[PDB]
């Protein structure tokens, strides 16, 4: 993967998010 | 510590809908499964459905045909049970319970199906009489011991309590349960035995509560 | 006669393989027809953007699952190329070309950061890469050497400490042979995600494991004892969603698996330079069974 | 689709005897079974789960045994709370559909009581309002099964009386019905004699107590 709640969790973290085949990952 | 406590009874009319509440505390919430579970007047008890709390997922028995939902407010650590399209039928006594699963906020699920903490339970009556006081007649003593009594009649909805002496005379108390009439009143009896030789002597009077119409009735028993 | 005779040599790319597409499709469909969730939550959209989760529930039996063994054969019409290079680092053309009816057996296993139950290099650790430039791109290294860990399921998994030491040594090694010999190798746990990115996540037994790894990916140039635990509700790997399976049937639950290999991303960024980091990765087990089938490609006989 | 049949419907047991309850499933649940006791007026208490596990706080003369399709819970020394209603409940399919059993209604067993038999006319206070109800009360008998008949002007009636009976007394466990004859104000002035036949265990003739409309 859910690319936007996935982006969202990981940026209020100051991470970037992005999907890893169908789990959500942070960079 | 983990007590489930319920919304208090309820009368609805034919096609209204009523959403009962199941407020739970004492745990983590999100780590218990709920169920609600009714019995009608006189029977069983039958499983209604299941929600998984953590999921927000719930499953229910067949023939209920959609008129029913549970939900569950993570918020307020409460559960609901929401019956739409009620019939007179619907009437019954809706039970909430529910089971501990483990650590479900860690991934852990038993998805335990018994029930071992319940809330009290919440009647629910479903019919199109208005709430109405009851008569209350006297049941007249017609060699030693007399039985006298008072005929609760038609009234709406249960429960009614009746008293002997304001509580002093309960030995001997048979006080019925209630019969729901072809018009859709309750009604009941209640008798006492007593000795013929207090009768002239000592009165008799049978007290009757009914708190939904906020009445209160005192009847004297004569043997005239 | 002026006629020459010739090797056939076919190019191929690991990355570009439609052999995982098929596998990875077959592996989904064999769990489906065995190991299916009690409850599944998955998101369904339309066009404009609108979402609402859809949720399914069946029959979720549970019944020892024991690791068969497949491979996969050229239908009639077509063969199967294996490149026997060594060193292969599957891609480019292929001098040592050979034929063969079936591939290798192998025992597929569905994780996360550490590759179980694989196939090992025949030389010197190789590790691989669609583009060792692009940090974006996953890092598949292929262990010549399988380190033994045991799941007492007893809530912890548990490896040889010097091995694995000396296992992160060689792979570190490796990396500077690719990035430079002077650049200093750093491992470090995941940046974060869902918990089956963020820890060591397999599945074994038909049983989800999570164990923390974090022990395992903190380097810089007796037993290694990892906290685990077994989890009803989690992310599914075949599809978006979350799903919850039944409780273990057995009583306690062991495992028994040869690290072969490892998924890992590398740090970006023009920042800090003369060092480079690793992380645990995985997640697509597309990757997973790219690093069994990387030295095949198949191809119409004509 | 699960059916849980539990037998028998009423078990009749002396304090401190043994009591054995039964219940059946329509298939194989395992051991997803859990049984329940209730009180009247009282919510339901969880006693075993699992077959055989005892709940906390449940008594250790409370145990459950049984797999499959047969269970028993066995309660080896009936206490006075020990007497109501248990139901049993599988939980072992999935999708989940889960049932209860119809219960099993535990009484306790004493010697036979006849009962004393009561009529009441109804009140002219009653009579003004438009409806008449005669009342016949069976005084403390025992076993629960008895016979109320409804005669005016000694013809059989039926059809138009409701009986209620009281729970099982604690203090000399017996048991108390009333029968309620109803007719319009116009219908009883219209007749004369108004006698209820009562018949029980204890009585070696059935006992009749009726009155004269006036
Ligand atoms: C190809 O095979 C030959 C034959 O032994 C061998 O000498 C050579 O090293 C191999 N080359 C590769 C790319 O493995
Ligand atoms: C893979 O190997 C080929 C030839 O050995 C080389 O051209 C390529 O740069 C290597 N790395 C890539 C791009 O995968
Ligand atoms: C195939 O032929 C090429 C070119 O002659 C040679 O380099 C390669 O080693 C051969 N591979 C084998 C062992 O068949
Ligand atoms: C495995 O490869 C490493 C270096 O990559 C080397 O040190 C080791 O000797 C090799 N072991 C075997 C069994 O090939
Ligand atoms: C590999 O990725 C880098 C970005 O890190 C890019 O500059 C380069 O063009 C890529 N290689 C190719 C030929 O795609
Ligand atoms: C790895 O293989 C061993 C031996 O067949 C097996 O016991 C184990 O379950 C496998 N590991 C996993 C996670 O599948
Ligand atoms: C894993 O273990 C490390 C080291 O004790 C700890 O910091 C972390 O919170 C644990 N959870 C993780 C990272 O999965
Ligand atoms: C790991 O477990 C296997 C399976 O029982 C056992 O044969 C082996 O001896 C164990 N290895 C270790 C590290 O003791």
């Amino acid at each position: 993967x859910n690319l936007h709640f996935c982006q969202l969790r990981c940026k209020s973290l100051g991470l970037l998010g992005r999907c890893a085949x169908t789990f959500c990952a942070c960079x | 510590e983990v007590q489930l406590v319920e919304s208090g009874a309820e009368v609805k009319k034919p096609g209204s809908s009523v959403k009962v509440s199941c407020k739970a505390s004492g745990d983590t919430f999100i780590r218990y499964s709920f169920t609600w579970v009714r019995q009608a007047p006189g029977q069983g008890l039958e499983w209604m459905g299941r929600i998984i709390t953590i999921l927000d997922v719930a499953h229910y028995a067949p023939h209920l045909q959609g008129r029913v939902t549970i939900t569950a407010d993570k918020s307020t650590s409460t559960v609901y049970l929401e019956l739409r399209n009620l019939r007179s039928d619907d009437t019954a006594v809706y039970f909430c319970a529910g089971v501990y699963e483990g650590e479900a906020d860690e991934g852990e699920y038993d998805n335990n199906g018994f029930l071992k903490h319940w809330g009290q339970g919440t009647l629910v009556t479903v019919s199109s009489a208005s709430t109405k006081g009851p008569s209350v007649f006297p049941l007249a003593p017609s060699g030693g011991t007399a039985a006298l009594g008072c005929l609760v009649k038609d009234y709406f909805p249960e429960p009614v309590t009746v008293s002997w002496n304001s509580g002093a005379l309960t030995s001997g108390v048979h006080t019925f349960p209630a019969v729901l009439q072809s018009s859709g009143l309750y009604s009941l009896s209640s008798v006492v035995t007593v000795p013929s030789s207090s009768l002239g002597t000592q009165t008799y009077i049978c007290n009757v509560n009914h708190k939904p119409s906020n009445t209160k009735v005192d009847k004297k028993v004569e043997p005239k | 006669s002026e006629v020459k005779l010739e090797n056939v040599t076919e190019n191929f790319n690991m990355w570009k393989n439609n052999m995982v597409e098929q596998m990875h499709e077959d592996i989904i469909s064999l769990w489906d027809q065995s190991l299916k969730p009690c409850v599944k939550l998955t998101p369904l959209c339309v066009g404009a953007g609108s979402c609402n989760t859809s949720v399914i529930t069946q029959a979720c039996p549970k019944v020892s699952f024991e690791p068969i063994p497949i491979h996969y054969c050229a239908p009639a019409g077509f063969a199967i190329l294996k490149c026997n290079d060594k060193k292969f680092n599957g891609t480019g053309p292929c001098t040592n070309v050979s034929t063969v009816q079936c591939t290798h057996g192998i025992r597929p296993v569905v994780s996360t950061q550490l590759l179980l139950n694989g196939s090992l290099a025949e030389e010197e650790i190789v590790i691989r890469s669609e583009n060792f430039t692009n940090n974006a791109k996953t890092i598949i290294v292929q262990l010549n050497e399988s380190v033994v860990i045991n799941c007492t399921g007893a809530g912890h998994c548990n490896l040889s400490k010097t091995q694995w030491e000396n296992t992160l040594e060689q792979i570190a090694i490796k990396l500077k042979e690719q990035f430079g010999n002077n650049k200093t190798i750093i491992f470090n746990p995941s940046s974060g995600g869902d918990p089956e990115i963020v820890t060591h996540s397999f599945n074994c037994g038909g049983e989800f494991f999570y164990c923390n790894s974090t022990q395992l990916f903190t380097w810089n140039d007796r037993n290694i004892t990892l906290p685990c635990r077994i989890k009803q509700i989690i992310n599914m790997w075949q599809e978006v969603g979350k799903a919850m399976y039944a409780p273990p049937i057995r009583g306690q639950i062991r495992c028994s698996s040869n690290i072969t290999g490892l998924l890992l991303t590398r740090d970006g960024g023009k920042d800090t330079n003369g060092t480079e980091i690793f992380r645990p990765g995985g997640g697509d087990m597309r990757d997973n069974w790219r690093s069994e089938l990387y030295k095949y490609k198949v191809v119409k006989i004509e | 689709d699960i059916v849980m049949t539990q037998s028998p419907a009423t078990l009749s047991v002396s304090p401190g005897e043994r009591a054995t309850l039964s219940c059946r499933a329509s298939e194989s649940v395992s051991s997803d079974l859990a049984w329940y006791q209730q009180k009247p007026g009282q919510a339901p208490r969880l006693l075993i789960y699992g077959a055989s596990t005892r709940a906390t706080g449940v008594p250790a003369r409370f145990s459950g045994s049984g797999s499959g399709a047969e269970f028993t819970l066995t309660i080896s020394s009936l206490q006075s709370e020990d007497f109501a209603v248990y139901y049993c409940q599988q939980y072992n399919n999935w999708p989940p559909r889960y049932t209860f059993g119809q219960g099993t209604r535990l009484e306790i067993k004493r010697t036979v009581a006849a009962p004393s038999v009561f009529i009441f006319p109804p009140s002219d206070e009653q009579l003004k309002s438009g409806t008449a109800s005669v009342v016949c009360l069976l005084n403390n008998f025992y076993p629960r099964e008895a016979k109320v008949q409804w005669k005016v002007d000694n013809a059989l009636q039926s059809g138009n009386s409701q009986e209620s009976v009281t729970e099982q007394d604690s203090k000399d466990s017996t048991y108390s019905l009333s029968s309620t004859l109803t007719l319009s104000k116009a219908d009883y002035e219209k007749h004369k004699v108004y006698a209820c036949e009562v018949t029980h265990q204890g009585l070696s003739s059935p006992v009749t107590k009726s009155f004269n409309r006036g």
